């Protein structure tokens, strides 16, 4: 830089700056950075003096050279030189770099021995939980005699958690539920991983909402087919697309979760499927023809018949919803007298009064028999609430 | 070849061809994944800035200037794969961007998606 300033001509300096001042900036910057330890080791040192000289001189180079293609405010060097009050944030960041390089190399294993999943109470969990635990050990150990503020450690620790989980999800594009159960096991091993728990719940909600989008879109497409076509309901979307996707992308993974969370998300899933995907969607219909009622009855029939989860058979909510749905698929193609008399038997104990009235109105047209049926059901449900 | 292709991805971002861009990204990623570790490091130290730029692509023509959930998960997976081999000093920002997407991802109506 001395030879730049005091050794070159104006045009010479100008050209040579134009050419290398970008490289000058980046290389000197990265050097100072990598060597931040020894330079900020002391408060006043001919190293820091000299490097501030170099920064001022490079700024004067940008100035005298009058270059625009590259700029060097030097403000960054000024700040890092003034970055004497932390002295640990740099060390903590180097520790972060070590730990992230460690976790990266962890995924860089060609033998994939970490992918070897071990059944622990019964959940198959890879070896990655242990390595992440060890890296957290090493990091909390690094913070032991670091004078870093306890407000930057939490941010950087959650950053580790987030980065690591993102790494794993990238490495768990298809076995995401295995990742979910491994991190649930980690949470059970360490509850202080709140970033981890929130993120894994968020990505689980993400995947379930994604398949929920898929299934509700596919259901709305099937209902579009039903409203458009009355002859061939085209069960193809149901039999070979919807039911297998549900079993082997939802039912089987959610069972693989194998816990209260697994059963609970199964139960929420079949809420969303029975009620939201179908019950709410069918109730949104304007009119249902006899052939359309038969098609919905068949659909509902092979759904309850194709979506039975014996794991949740003991769940009263599961039994109630599946019975409500099966009795839906029953009463869809039946006549009003059958509806009324099986309501007299009490089979509609799972159906809301208004939902039942809407069902009868959507199925049966404007007839005085329907009015008798609706008033009978209304006043039966009215005397059933005075006791 | 990867260099030409990432150039193409760059200029396609200049052209807003996120589709073709991501296709070439698939291509080059799989190319290097069966190329080798040295190639990972080389592409990383050479074009992580490119990958970051394009993992932070935003289309001005997006409905309500909102990123499509498909494009959300696309860039999400993109950043996820990138994070694995990108240089250390960047892990923060991408991750932030990741969370930047994730929070946004956790803030949409999925059944009736205005951006689908």
């Amino acid at each position: 830089c001395d030879f730049m300033l005091d050794g070159l001509a104006f045009r010479d300096r100008k050209t040579l700056s134009y050419e290398l001042g970008p490289l000058f900036n980046t290389e000197f910057t990265k050097f100072v950075k990598n060597n931040a330890s020894i330079i900020l080791e002391s408060l006043d040192s001919p190293l820091k003096n000299l490097v501030s000289v170099i920064n001022n001189k490079l700024t004067r180079l940008v100035a005298k050279s009058e270059v625009t293609n590259w700029t060097h405010s030097g403000k960054e060097i000024q700040d890092l030189l003034m970055n004497k009050q932390l002295y640990y944030n740099l060390l903590l960041d180097k520790v972060l770099e070590s730990h992230i390089s460690e976790i990266r190399s962890i995924f860089e294993d060609p033998k994939k021995s970490w992918q070897n999943l071990e059944v622990v109470e019964h959940i198959e969990v890879t070896q990655l939980p242990k390595l992440f635990l060890a890296i957290s050990q090493n990091f909390k150990s690094s913070f032991a005699d670091s004078h870093v503020d306890e407000q930057y450690f939490a941010y950087k620790y959650n950053l580790l958690q987030t980065s690591y989980m993102a790494m794993c999800t990238a490495n768990f594009s298809h076995n995401w539920c295995q990742l979910y159960v491994d991190m649930r096991y980690l949470i059970e091993r360490d509850e202080k991983l709140y970033r981890i728990k929130e993120l894994t719940r968020n990505l689980l909600e993400t995947k379930l909402n994604m398949k929920y989008r898929i299934v509700c879109q596919l259901i709305r497409h099937q209902l579009t087919e039903f409203r458009e076509n009355e002859r061939n309901p085209s069960w193809d979307a149901t039999i070979e697309k919807l039911l297998p996707y549900i079993l082997k992308e939802i039912v089987r993974p959610l069972q693989k979760i194998r816990g209260e969370e697994g059963s609970r998300y199964l139960l929420s899933f079949l809420n969303f499927l029975y009620n939201d995907c179908v019950t709410k969607e069918i109730l949104k219909w304007q009119i249902i023809s006899e052939v359309n009622s038969e098609n919905l009855g068949e659909l509902v029939s092979l759904l309850v018949n194709n979506t039975d989860i014996q794991l949740l058979a003991k769940e009263p909510s599961y039994k109630k919803m599946r019975e409500k749905f099966a009795t839906m698929g029953k009463f869809l193609p039946l006549h009003l007298k059958e509806i009324m008399e099986m309501f007299y038997n009490g089979d509609f104990y799972l159906f809301a009064t208004d939902e039942l009235i809407q069902w009868i109105e959507l199925l049966f047209a404007d007839t005085p028999l329907r009015r008798n049926a609706i008033d009978d059901i209304y006043e039966i449900r009215g005397t059933a609430l005075d006791d | 070849e990867v260099d030409l292709m990432v150039l193409h991805i760059d200029y396609a971002l200049v052209n807003l061809d996120f589709g073709t861009a991501y296709e070439l990204g698939k291509q080059v990623f799989e190319i290097c994944q069966e190329a080798g570790q040295h190639m990972m490091k080389a592409l990383g130290d050479e074009h992580w800035l490119t990958f970051y730029q394009m993992g932070k692509f935003v289309d001005p023509n997006w409905v309500d200037n909102e990123i499509p959930t498909e494009i959300i998960v696309l860039q999400m997976s993109i950043l996820g794969r990138l994070l694995e081999v990108c240089p250390l000093e960047e892990v923060e920002i991408v991750t932030s961007q990741w969370s930047t997407l994730e929070l946004e991802l956790s803030a949409r109506d999925l059944v009736k998606d205005k951006y689908a």
